[PDB]
């Protein structure tokens, strides 16, 4: 009988309770982005979780955006792009928590979440 | 007028776009022809009547009859017909799902020369549902509100149901929560009732909601259950899960009813609160094959009144023709346009226009060696619950819910990369016993 | 705890004076044997779980398991049994018929080891239908309240149910409740439409009533359908009833549903309005004789939930066998004490320590040659509904409902007389027809 | 086609839209109470049907109860008392309607109520 660990544990939602993702791994998660026509665009920010400063609202959440990194990649072709400009947000902003987004035209919805980086 | 006792076949009738179309599997009684079946199902659900009254000739009653258009036998059966019946717009309550069933089920199925009847689907016009709220949210609003994406979400239902005290039901919440899953979950039982008050359960399914979130770092949410004797309890207590501040609560929509059901929608829609939908007491509608009426009948009428969740069933264990049905009508729960496909069971081509989709719940004794299946076939947009399957795990609660997260993460993660979820996945889950020793543990006790 | 993958059959379990009991009529699948059949029923309905949690370890789970305590063969039937099944009292919510249903048949009977399933009655033990309200007011505070005494009563409803104007449909309520009926009645279908909307239509009800009650000198009422699609909507035109001061509205309460029923109910009873019931979509659920819920379950529910009348259906045109069920189940709505008669359905004696009674509603076609049985089979404390049977009389709705109301008292005449209804009624008919012109009319368009 | 009278056709609930009871149908009607151990009891109005003068809240009418002819007939075991209290009755008030109810002590109700003299 193992215990979860209760402290320093803290998540990312999809992928984080995976072992930390190799940049051809990470690579290979971009690349299903852009085999489905999806939008890459990273994000970034010291604070890493939600909290609730300005309401308690039903399904009201502070912390839920982060800052995004340049625009999300129209027109990307190749998946080491988004990993170039990881290296790049992570170079200007070493303390922060990075993760990449993916954007769906045609549901017109945000897509995907998963962490890419951490401090 | 003279008083006294296939008026109601039109097979050559167009259908108009405003009409509520639905397609019944009609058993006659012996003696009974097919085509005199499909007008008395017409008849019995609209204009019939035994004798002839006056007030007839104060208006034009073409314009209120049901019409039967088209019958088609069942393969395989010599005694069942699909009939298609035809209803005009102006029947329907704007809003009212209970008119919508009322007009169409509320008489027809005691009709003697019927032996059996069974209502398979409904044609819900554009016209028609655009006088419907619908979902308080819908997938797509509530994965922003929650911030979740990429795979699909995870729950739990508490057992044992009752016998449990509140702050022991809440301890265990808490324990599953902590350990990856998104949601935990009232049994569709659990109400109000002695040894463990609604109030009580609210206060501490609250405090676990909220210890978990914040030791995880990922919003969390529990179901909390409304459903009540009287709409004044039910609002009553959505009220003060609102003022707790949490993010969802649950109606059992088919014992609670739709007027009820619709009512909760509304609240949910006027103060942000997602709603969760058990199909309590479906299968004593909708089992058998002969008579009653199909769920995806029962789904698109929640759709319509109201809810962002609705428990769907199980694929595992099933035969492909089943699994077929099941994908049928989550398209019909999700989709925006879904054409007509008889081979999944959608008899009508349904356009929403726009009208929010709604997660089907799987459930029904998964565990970690169903997550390739579930994935595979539900997608992303989908709730598993995990009862017995994190409950049961031999290290407790949080343990077997990270075998759970694990399990599935380990399937998105390998699907992404264009692996074959249908053929690998009792690889990839071994593959991932190897460095997560909860999801190993939980893979020993459960077999593939 | 060891996690991992007969116990619900128990034979001599005792049932308690506290215990809500079931009567199932269950059909196992092929190789199920009827014991196993009997202990899935009563494990799918409580506490059976697919793999062990360690929870149970906090509780007693014996004290809220139900037991299947009894099974016994169907006589005609190879594959049928009725398992017999109690429940602890303290898994229902006080007051809640919703809960009651959720918790009995939630689940089981998708259970795959039964092919089919059905509830044929439920035992309430007075400890739990004491935290009901039951009828708003029940038949002896009703016949009291509108002063009517020793005879059925006799209502119509309007036809056609959709396509009059409103004043046009409160034009034949009048001429229907000026000839002798005591009721005109909404159809079960008729809420709120394009061309009738709601407040309309009570307004001319309203006006039909009081010009009809003026007239006569007797009381009048027109059942005014609330039901809506929403509970707000239910409530405010049960609010305007009330305003207009009449004395009875109606609800269909499976299609709006038990917990609106039951706020509904409780409004009727802080209001004064009697609350007339229609079973709407009860043949989806009650007509197969192998699953669903035998319909004095659901009549049972209605009296739990709320209601002064429920349609009840009708005995004319049915074998011996079908009537018997039916009075079994009319003596479950209207008497105090019912004991337990196999021959007609009353599977379990059930006491409803002085919650009143319902008055059951006759309706199917019946003209004024069914006057004789009807009486003879239901009593005084019935409504009989005429609809096409007032509507389709040759002179018009006045001299339709004078015939109805003439023949019905022939036959209370007669029979408080002495003379046999059974050998005699249609001679007391034709006795009736040598003075009542409008009966002779009548009699001549409709058969013996 | 024949028009139902409008007019001058009031009516007086059970029994009221047959012919006028004969004094012989009357005590049947009589008889019928009391083989039922149901207890025969007059009552008697000028005004013969109800209004609402003091309330209109639904199923609120005055006009319901007449005023009592002395008292419920207990331990009756002859329709011909009836009768005769019936006469009494019609001679005090002769401007008066005059109903027969009938009293059931083990339902604890009134359970019958027909009309026996019109002015």
């Amino acid at each position: 009988m193992q215990v979860w660990p209760a402290y320093g544990n803290k998540k990312f939602e999809t992928l984080s309770y995976l072992p930390p993702l190799t940049e051809e791994q990470l690579l290979k998660q971009v690349d299903y982005l852009l085999r489905n026509n999806w939008v890459p665009c990273l994000e970034f920010s010291k604070e890493g979780f939600v909290y609730r400063e300005n309401s308690t609202s039903p399904c009201y959440y502070d912390g839920r955006y982060w800052t995004m990194w340049k625009l999300p990649m129209f027109g990307c072709t190749d998946a080491s792009q988004v990993y170039k400009e990881l290296q790049e947000a992570i170079a200007s902003y070493p303390d922060a928590y990075v993760r990449i987004l993916g954007f769906d035209n045609i549901k017109q919805t945000q897509c995907v979440s998963f962490i890419a980086y951490k401090p | 007028f003279k008083a006294g006792v296939l008026t109601y076949y039109t097979p050559e009738y167009e259908t108009k776009d405003t009409d509520i179309l639905a397609a019944f599997r009609v058993t006659p009684q012996p003696g009974v022809p097919p085509e005199e079946a499909g007008a008395a199902v017409a008849a019995e659900s609209s204009t019939g009547t035994w004798t002839t009254v006056w007030t007839d000739g104060l208006t034009s009653l073409d314009r209120y009859k049901g019409r039967c258009y088209h019958i088609e036998p069942v393969v395989g059966e010599d005694n069942q017909y699909i009939a298609y019946v035809a209803y005009p717009l102006d029947l329907f309550e704007e809003g009212s799902v209970t008119n919508m069933f009322t007009s169409i089920v509320g008489n027809v199925f005691g009709f003697k020369a019927l032996r059996a009847l069974r209502l398979e689907d409904l044609r819900i016009p554009p016209t028609y549902s655009k006088t419907f709220q619908g979902p308080p949210h819908g997938i797509q609003v509530e994965r922003d509100k929650l911030n979740k994406y990429g795979r699909p979400l995870l729950g739990c239902t508490i057992k044992p149901k009752l016998g449990l005290s509140a702050k022991n039901y809440g301890r265990a919440c808490y324990e599953c929560l902590r350990g990856g899953l998104d949601f935990t979950k009232d049994d569709e039982n659990v109400n109000s009732q002695p040894f463990m008050r609604w109030r009580d359960r609210f206060v501490f399914c609250a405090e676990a909601i909220y210890k978990s979130q914040a030791e995880t770092g990922e919003i969390k949410g529990h179901y909390l259950n409304a459903t009540a004797g009287t709409c004044e309890e039910m609002i009553k207590r959505a009220v003060f899960a609102r003022e707790l501040g949490v993010p969802i609560v649950m109606h059992d929509y088919l014992t609670g009813g739709f007027t009820a059901n619709t009512s909760l929608a509304h609240y949910c829609r006027d103060n942000g609160l997602l709603l969760h939908i058990h199909r309590a007491m479906h299968a004593v509608i909708d089992r058998q094959k002969n008579h009653g009426m199909h769920f995806r009948v029962l789904a698109k009428a929640l759709r319509m009144s109201g809810g962002d969740h609705i428990h769907a069933g199980t694929v595992v264990g099933k035969l492909e023709g089943e699994r077929e049905m099941t994908l049928g009508f989550v398209d019909l729960l999700r989709d925006d346009f879904i054409e007509k496909d008889r081979a999944r069971g959608i008899f009508f081509t349904q356009d929403w226009v726009s009208m929010p989709g709604v997660i089907p719940v799987a459930s029904g004794g998964i565990h970690v060696w169903h997550m390739p299946a579930l994935t595979e076939i539900f997608g992303d947009d989908s709730v598993l619950q995990f009862g017995g399957g994190t409950l049961g795990h031999p290290w407790g609660n949080a343990p077997g819910a990270a075998a759970n997260r694990v399990a599935l993460e380990a399937c998105v993660q390998a699907r992404n990369e264009g692996r074959d979820l249908a053929r690998e996945g009792n690889e990839i889950i071994r593959s991932a016993c190897k460095w997560s020793p909860e999801l190993a543990a939980a893979c020993e006790i459960w077999k593939a």
